[PDB]
């Protein structure tokens, strides 16, 4: 069938963030990279940013454990810890 | 040969082997045999509507005594006429083609053996509920094939909304 | 893809992914006990078929209703609506 | 009920979410649903300052309102997840040893 | 899947499966152009039975 | 010719089908029942017989049309 | 608690909790539950009524309230036929006689008897 | 009994296909929301659902036009005055039927991408196993309605002898009687509907996708079932439950 | 190809006593009838000796 | 406006455009119209 590696994961997210207009730079997105901090996104945009991620790989993330991911290993991290992704 | 014999008995087969033998066999091999017996039906049941287009005289089967209580005598009789054919062409064409489907889209599934078993009662038990020639076969067919069917849509045991 | 199952677990169809390894013998003996079966049972109940029509004669037809016609003769059988 | 607190910030941040779920949910078109979902940010951005009590419970409750007044009767989710179609298809079985209940008899 | 938020290839589809879609459509369209042309009268509706 | 009742008993014509036109329709059904019902045979037969349908259903639209005509 | 059945058990428990019941459909699928098919912890209490409130429980629907649904699904209903109904009135009526058969309607052939011909017979 | 046997070949057939389309998406999601230009992709399981579809709306020349339509037109042409209310009924059916079949076929295979990136590229076409008993549908639901017309439906076929009263035996008057407008309506109205439908859903989505109350309300009544299931569930089969417990 | 499981031996102890027993049973019913078309009654009625009605 | 613009252009582009998602919706229309027009020629 189809797998996916954890570097296929980072390589979607760095794309998808490289993609995202309201960011500062993009070559300065890192992998433990912080979006609140580093990338000065809002407090809404990190809300679209979960948003699009769970569009990217189909999963479902709840209220709870999306407002935790902060950095950017953190959102991969959580990916690969999803089987059905 | 007898036409009406034989549509009747090779679903059973197709039924029953897979439960008895399954361990045995291996879902290889059940997926291949109950899609060439459902296949052969097919074709039996096709010549024979061809030759009733040819000569409307139906073939009449005629088994054992169910009930001769009081008034009420009620036998395992079977009758193959223009009504029951048109419903017999329906039910083994679409039987035998998704028998064949059903190889490639559950090909992946462990509980293959129990899936096709339960595709080919299906069958059988609805060729027995058109073929009856009083309304207590028909009914013996109209109860197991909701059996067949509760099965069926509990297939996948593990799920609530299935079940 | 797959995953573990338990292998003490057994059932008549045999549990997960059963496909074992001596399946094409087995098949062979699966296959000739089905066409026996399957001939012995088109044989044996060839005597009991019968097509539906031209079974029995005009003359047992008529006389069978001439009879339940004298019947309701010696009974007082009116017909249904005949009043 | 604070102008600008970690509670506010996870409860408005929860119900942005919301609405643009909503907005998938309702709106087949791709292009129109980018269309509404902008719509929806310059609606939760204008009303972003809002310092005083009476105000800001009074917007949060109308939003709230607003929400469940266009609540889909079946959102979308992932066929593996609680609502799919697929969720707990083939659950593999528990690896487990069989304990023994009676001493002459398995 | 090389790339991402990009455009895309043109899909790969088997030839047999190009040829059997060729079949397929070839023989409905001209299976219904064959009926359209022998049931034209009596499928649009013309000539009425009643008596004029 | 409209058929006999003997002849219509013989040759098992269904009820409904047992109008002025039967003696048609005898031939289309033998014809029928050489061929296996296929839709390009029994042209000539099936023709005819839908003529006298048609004959019989002109001749109903007219009753009709005298019924309509006196109220 | 909530509704009247569970309610009307408030006289029948003595030194039993008195549990306000949820239905298990209605708990987030996404929190962690020791049986996470059944939505259920360990040691959890159980309602008198808890029967009609676990996962094998019929189907809750939340869009509607089940009030408003029983006023959409008579309306429904309602409209269907009434419209039918009156639709029945303004009618055109038919060109062609319906059709006649020999013998009197073929009274005979649908067995019949002289004695009683209006019960077998058709239109003649 | 016509209509019975033609509808279950091309029924089997969407629902394969359908089960195709489902089998060619990573996620394996059965929602129409989520596909969205999968026409370039899967060309042959895009030109079966064609088929099924196109015979279920009764387009001329095809297997399903020869048992809906005349069903149809019977309802015109039977002798109860009143069954003319059932002529409408059955037509806005038969509209409305096109309108849906045209909602899956564009949604599917028309309309813009819906799906993330990873399923476009992994989306293919199913085995042999699938294929070709699609095939053998297809044909099915292309010619067995115009091959089998003569025995079901003929001016006097005797082949199924049912015993019909003859005063209530009306399928010449149904043929006879018919006018124009009323056999070719159903015709015209669903070729026009689906094109509509199509022409809309490319050009004007704000009608389709517009944020009324209103016509959500009514949405959502339509989309929970007319909502039987609900009225099902609470009022008599919770009943039933708390009855019991009583 | 899919993988392969243990070979399993096709005749059971449940086929052989299942299968034994009713093709026991059939063949016996064809030899009691057999019997009774030559002898004149089934074997399996010979056995019957119930008392008299009177 | 759109802040993700750029993250679904190749939702319109070229395997997407109005031209190519219309492309093949009339499989084999041709060699039916030319087979048609033969058989129309052939019949008499
Ligand atoms: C026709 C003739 C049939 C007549 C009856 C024959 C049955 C014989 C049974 C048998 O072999 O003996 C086993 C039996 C003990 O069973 P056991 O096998 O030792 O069980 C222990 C283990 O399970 C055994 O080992 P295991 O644990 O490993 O087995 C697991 C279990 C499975 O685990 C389960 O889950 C079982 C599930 C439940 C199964 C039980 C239901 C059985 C249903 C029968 C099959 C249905 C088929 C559908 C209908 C078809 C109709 C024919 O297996 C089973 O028990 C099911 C066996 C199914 C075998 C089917 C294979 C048959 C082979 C066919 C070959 C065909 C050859 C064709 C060649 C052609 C050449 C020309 O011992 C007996 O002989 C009992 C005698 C009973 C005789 C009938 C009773 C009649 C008298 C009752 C009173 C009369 C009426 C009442 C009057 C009331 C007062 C007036
Ligand atoms: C007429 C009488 C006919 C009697 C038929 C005789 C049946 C003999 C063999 C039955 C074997 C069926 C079986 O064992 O199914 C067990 C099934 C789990 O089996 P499996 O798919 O291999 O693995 C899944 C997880 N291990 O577990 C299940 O899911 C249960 C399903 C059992 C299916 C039974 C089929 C018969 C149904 C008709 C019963 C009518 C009662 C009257
Ligand atoms: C299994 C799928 C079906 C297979 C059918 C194959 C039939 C081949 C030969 C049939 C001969 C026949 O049935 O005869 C039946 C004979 C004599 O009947 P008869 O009056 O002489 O004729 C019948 C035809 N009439 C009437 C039209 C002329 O009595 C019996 O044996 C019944 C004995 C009952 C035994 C107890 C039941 C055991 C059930 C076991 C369930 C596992």
């Amino acid at each position: 069938a189809h797998v996916l590696t954890k570097d296929m994961i980072q390589e979607r997210i760095v794309a998808l963030l490289e993609s995202f207009d309201k960011v500062n730079d993009a070559k300065n997105i890192t992998a433990t990279a912080n979006l609140t901090s580093d990338l000065g996104l809002d407090s809404l945009d990190v809300v679209e940013v979960v948003m699009a991620i769970e569009e990217e790989f189909g999963l479902e993330i709840p209220d709870h454990d999306a407002d935790e991911i902060k950095t950017v290993q953190q959102a991969i991290d959580y990916v690969s810890a999803q089987p059905a992704a | 040969y007898n036409a009406i014999s034989l549509i009747i008995i090779l679903p059973c087969i197709s039924w029953l082997f897979p439960l008895f033998f399954g361990r045995q066999l291996g879902y290889v091999f059940v997926t291949r045999m109950t899609s060439t017996l459902i296949i052969i039906t097919t074709l039996i049941t096709y010549y024979y509507f061809y030759q009733l287009l040819g000569n409307n005289n139906p073939i009449n089967l005629e088994l054992f005594n169910y009930l001769n209580i009081d008034y009420l005598d009620i036998n395992y009789n079977f009758e193959i006429d223009a009504l029951t054919i048109t419903m017999l062409l329906a039910i083994t064409t679409i039987s035998s083609m998704v028998h064949i489907y059903s190889i490639g889209y559950m090909e992946t599934d462990p509980h293959q053996v129990r899936f096709f078993s339960l595709l080919s009662m299906f069958t059988f038990w609805m060729i027995i509920l058109v073929t009856g020639s009083n309304y207590f076969v028909l009914f013996v067919g109209w109860e197991f094939i909701g059996v067949t069917s509760y099965l069926l849509i509990s297939f996948w045991v593990t799920r609530l909304q299935a079940m | 893809g797959r995953y573990p199952f338990p292998k003490d677990v057994i059932s008549m169809t045999g549990g997960w992914w059963a496909n074992p390894s001596n399946w094409k013998l087995n098949g062979l003996f699966a296959t000739g006990i089905a066409v026996g079966l399957a001939l012995w049972v088109s044989t044996a109940t060839l005597p009991y078929t019968r097509r539906r029509e031209g079974i029995t004669s005009e003359s047992d037809i008529s006389k069978w209703n001439a009879a339940a016609g004298v019947w309701r003769e010696r009974h007082g059988k009116i017909s249904t609506g005949e009043a | 009920p604070v102008p600008f607190s970690a509670a506010n910030k996870k409860l408005v941040t929860s119900m942005y979410r919301q609405s643009l779920k909503l907005a998938r949910n309702w709106i087949s078109n791709r292009q129109l649903f980018r269309q509404k979902a902008v719509e929806i940010r310059h609606k939760f951005d204008q009303n972003a300052q809002i310092s005083n009590p009476r105000l800001l419970a009074r917007t949060l409750d109308e939003t709230r309102a607003h929400l469940y007044e266009f609540r889909h009767p079946d959102p979308i989710v992932p066929p593996s997840f609680p609502g799919g179609t697929k969720y707990e298809r083939n659950v593999p079985p528990r690896m487990e040893k069989i304990m023994q209940h009676n001493l002459y008899e398995p | 899947n090389y790339k991402w938020n990009g455009p895309l290839p043109r899909p790969h589809v088997s030839a047999g499966h190009r040829i059997a879609t060729k079949f397929l459509g070839a023989t409905m369209f001209f299976w219904m152009f064959l009926r359209i042309k022998e049931e034209y009268p009596a499928m649009l509706g013309l000539h009425n039975f009643y008596p004029p | 010719p409209l058929l006999s009742q003997e002849d219509m008993k013989k040759h098992k014509i269904l009820l409904a089908y047992r109008d002025r036109c039967a003696a048609l329709l005898v031939p289309l059904n033998e014809c029928r029942k050489k061929n296996y019902y296929m839709p390009w045979a029994c042209g000539h037969e099936r023709h005819e017989y839908e003529m006298c349908e048609v004959a019989d259903f002109q001749r109903r639209v007219k009753a009709m049309d005298k019924l309509k005509a006196e109220k | 608690i909530r509704a009247s059945f569970d309610k009307a058990e408030e006289p029948m428990l003595g030194d039993y909790p008195d549990i306000d019941p949820f239905p298990a459909q209605l708990k987030n699928p996404y929190k962690k539950y020791d049986d996470q098919q059944d939505r259920r912890n360990l040691e959890e209490p159980l309602s008198v009524n808890d029967d009609l409130y676990d996962m094998w429980s019929p189907d809750r629907f939340t869009h509607f309230k089940n009030q408003d649904a029983l006023k959409y699904f008579i309306g429904f209903l309602t409209i269907f036929f009434g419209a039918s109904y009156v639709a029945t009135y303004f009618v055109p009526e038919k060109a062609a006689i319906p059709r006649e058969f020999p013998y009197e309607g073929l009274w005979k052939e649908s067995g019949g008897t002289e004695k009683s011909k209006a019960f077998f017979g058709q239109r003649s | 009994l016509f209509h019975l046997l033609g509808h279950a070949f091309f029924k089997a057939l969407l629902f394969m296909s359908a089960g195709s389309i489902i089998h060619s998406i990573l996620n394996e999601s059965q929602d129409i929301r989520t596909y969205g230009g999968l026409l370039s992709y899967l060309p042959y399981t895009y030109i079966c659902i064609t088929i099924a579809s196109l015979s279920l709306m009764a387009m001329p020349g095809l297997t399903g036009y020869y048992t809906k339509d005349i069903i149809i037109e019977s309802t015109y042409g039977s002798y109860s005055i009143s069954n003319y209310v059932v002529y409408w009924i059955a037509y806005l059916s038969a509209v409305l039927t096109c309108v849906y079949s045209m909602k899956i076929l564009y949604l599917t295979f028309y309309s813009n991408p819906n799906n993330n990136t990873i399923t476009y590229y992994n989306a293919h076409e199913s085995n042999i196993y699938i294929t070709l008993p699609m095939f053998i549908l297809a044909i099915f639901a292309m010619f067995a309605g115009w091959i089998l017309k003569d025995i079901y439906l003929g001016v006097g076929t005797d082949f199924v002898g049912t015993h019909i009263l003859p005063n209530n035996f009306s399928y010449f008057d149904t043929e006879f009687s018919i006018t124009q407008f009323y056999k070719l309506l159903p015709l015209i109205s669903a070729i026009l509907v689906s094109i509509l439908i199509v022409v809309l859903n490319e050009f004007f989505a704000i009608v389709f996708n517009l944020n009324n109350k209103y016509i959500n309300t009514v949405y959502s009544i339509f989309n929970q079932k007319l909502v039987s299931d609900q009225i099902l569930n609470h009022f008599i089969i919770f009943k039933g439950l708390v009855t019991s417990g009583n | 190809g899919p993988e392969l499981t243990p070979a399993v031996p096709f005749f059971q102890p449940y086929v052989l006593k299942w299968a034994g027993v009713s093709l026991g049973l059939v063949a016996f019913y064809q030899f009691n009838s057999s019997y009774e078309a030559k002898n004149g009654h089934t074997w399996v009625e010979t056995f019957f000796h119930p008392k008299s009605r009177e | 406006k759109d802040p993700w613009a750029r993250r679904e252009a190749w939702r319109y582009q070229t395997n997407f455009t109005r031209a190519n998602r219309f492309k093949g919706a009339a499989p084999g229309f041709g060699i039916a119209v030319v087979a048609f027009g033969a058989y129309l020629a052939a019949e008499k």
